[PDB]
């Protein structure tokens, strides 16, 4: 068993980041900074911890001359497409030894928002801790105001739970 | 088709200040002509400040697609710092879940000699008010009723405050059949203070019998704070020049008073259930 290596950025358009190295150890820092006449959104200082993911959000430098905004390049992927008007599409894919999790193609809808979710490809050894799982489940299931569920008048919900009992655990009779 | 919201009244001899189209799901906006906005899940605000010497006249907003809700019982457009007559105000609009576009236009007129009396006074002041709805009385007492199909509000008992197209209203007293129209008076933005007054004549056959005020203003939140328009002292027969005094909690930008005259008025006229504390 060897050390944990955080992924190395692949592309960055209209900007520059410090420093550069073939691979980044644990608790190393990267700082982004981009050209004149643009605007930076996100986090400027990013560091990777023991989990294997960079801490913060994605850094996006934008100009402000399109119907729908810049999607940005998630760290580790590669983007194809450079048209930011109505009815165009953008595709993502990342490097070798990584498996994608999210949307493959995104389309600029009528309102001004994209259709899908921002991809960020993972590897074998990254797990999810209970805190983030609970937070994401609660945030997706309900809406904020505290947090209450919204229904239309004369509305209803139908929950369907599907388990499997194949030879994967074999623990008594569905215990746990 | 799409729904529409108005502020002010339009005239056929006005030039456009600007004209733009906005999406209502992007984050952030697209900065158009170096202006500022803000967009949230339930709010869309815009900042405007012109450079040329002009006074604004009307604002209009159009939204798509059509939704099943009337657009006169509540407030959806209002600007928070300024208004009509002042060269800038900060527009605020409240969205829904199904609105995804907006078109905005602003009209104005040259600053020096701009006055709005020629529009809101109408062509038949004795039969139609500024709103457009005609008067209608009671045949057994000759007192006008209360129009009911507009957004109306009360502070305490025995008070009324109407609203329509960004224009408020307040009727001082009750109106009789045989009243006459004398004149109208307007107050511009350079003579507006936190507290002020106005002088009117009551000489012989110019007896004041009815006063109704129209004014624009600003609102910090969706719940407004109506100003106190009380009637200084008592305007009986003896005191010929009668004053009207305002007491505002927020700054207005325009006012208009339509004096009515009736020689038969004795100075007191009140309903049989309005009278006791
Ligand atoms: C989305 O943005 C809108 C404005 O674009 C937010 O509405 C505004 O929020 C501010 C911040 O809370 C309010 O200002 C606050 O007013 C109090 C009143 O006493 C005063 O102490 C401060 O000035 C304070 O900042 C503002 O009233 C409010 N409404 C406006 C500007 O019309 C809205 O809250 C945002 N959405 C969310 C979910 O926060
Ligand atoms: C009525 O007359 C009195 C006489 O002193 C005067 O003080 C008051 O201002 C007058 N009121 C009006 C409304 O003219």
């Amino acid at each position: 068993c060897r050390a944990i290596h955080c992924p190395r950025p692949h592309d960055f358009e209209n900007g520059e980041y410090w420093p550069r190295s073939p691979y980044y150890n644990v608790s190393d820092e990267i700082s982004f900074h981009c050209y004149d006449g643009y605007t930076l959104r996100g986090s400027a200082n990013r560091t990777c911890q023991v989990n294997g993911r960079w801490s913060g959000q994605t850094a996006i430098c934008d100009n402000g001359a399109g119907y729908c905004s810049n999607p940005g390049i998630p760290i580790g992927t590669r983007k194809v497409g450079s048209q930011y008007r109505l009815e165009d599409s953008v595709t993502y894919h990342c490097s070798r030894g990584l498996t994608l999790r999210g949307s493959q193609r995104r389309t600029c809808q009528e309102g001004g928002s994209w259709s899908g979710t921002e991809p960020s490809c993972q590897d074998s050894f990254m797990y999810d801790t209970p805190q983030e799982v609970a937070e994401a489940f609660l945030s997706s299931l309900t809406e904020t105001i505290k947090r209450k569920i919204v229904l239309d008048p004369s509305g209803s919900m139908n929950i369907y739970l599907v388990l499997d009992g194949s030879d994967s655990i074999g623990a008594s009779n569905f215990t746990g | 088709d799409g729904d529409e919201y108005f502020i002010g009244k339009y005239k056929e001899k006005d030039e456009t200040l600007f004209f733009a189209s906005y999406g209502l799901k992007r984050d952030p906006c697209q900065i158009v002509l170096g202006y500022k906005c803000s967009n949230n899940q339930t709010h869309f605000v815009l900042n405007f400040k012109t450079n040329k010497k002009s006074c604004i006249s009307a604002i209009k907003l159009t939204s798509y697609p059509k939704i099943n809700q009337n657009s006169d019982l509540t407030r959806n457009l209002y600007c928070q710092t300024g208004g009509i007559g002042t060269d800038n105000c900060k527009l605020v609009f409240k969205k829904r879940k199904r609105q995804i576009a907006a078109n905005i236009e602003i009209y104005g007129i040259p600053a020096k000699k701009c006055s709005f009396k020629d529009r809101y006074i109408g062509a038949d002041p004795l039969h139609v008010d500024s709103y457009g709805l005609s008067y209608q009385f009671d045949q057994e007492h000759g007192w006008n009723l209360e129009r009911n199909n507009i957004f109306k509000d009360t502070r305490f008992s025995t008070e009324v405050f109407y609203h329509k197209n960004g224009l408020f209203n307040t009727q001082i007293t009750y109106l009789a059949e045989e009243d006459s129209f004398s004149e109208a008076r307007e107050i511009t933005a350079k003579d507006i203070k936190k507290k002020f007054s106005i002088i009117l004549p009551n000489e012989e056959y110019k007896r004041i019998s009815f006063l109704d005020v129209y004014w624009f203003q600003e609102t910090m939140r969706k719940k407004p704070k109506y100003p106190y328009i009380h009637y200084n002292g008592e305007c009986s027969n003896e005191n010929k020049t009668c004053e009207l005094v305002f007491d505002t909690d927020e700054l207005m930008t325009y006012a208009l008073v339509k004096v009515f005259t009736n020689p038969e008025s004795d100075g007191s006229r009140l309903k049989e259930e309005d009278l006791g504390r």
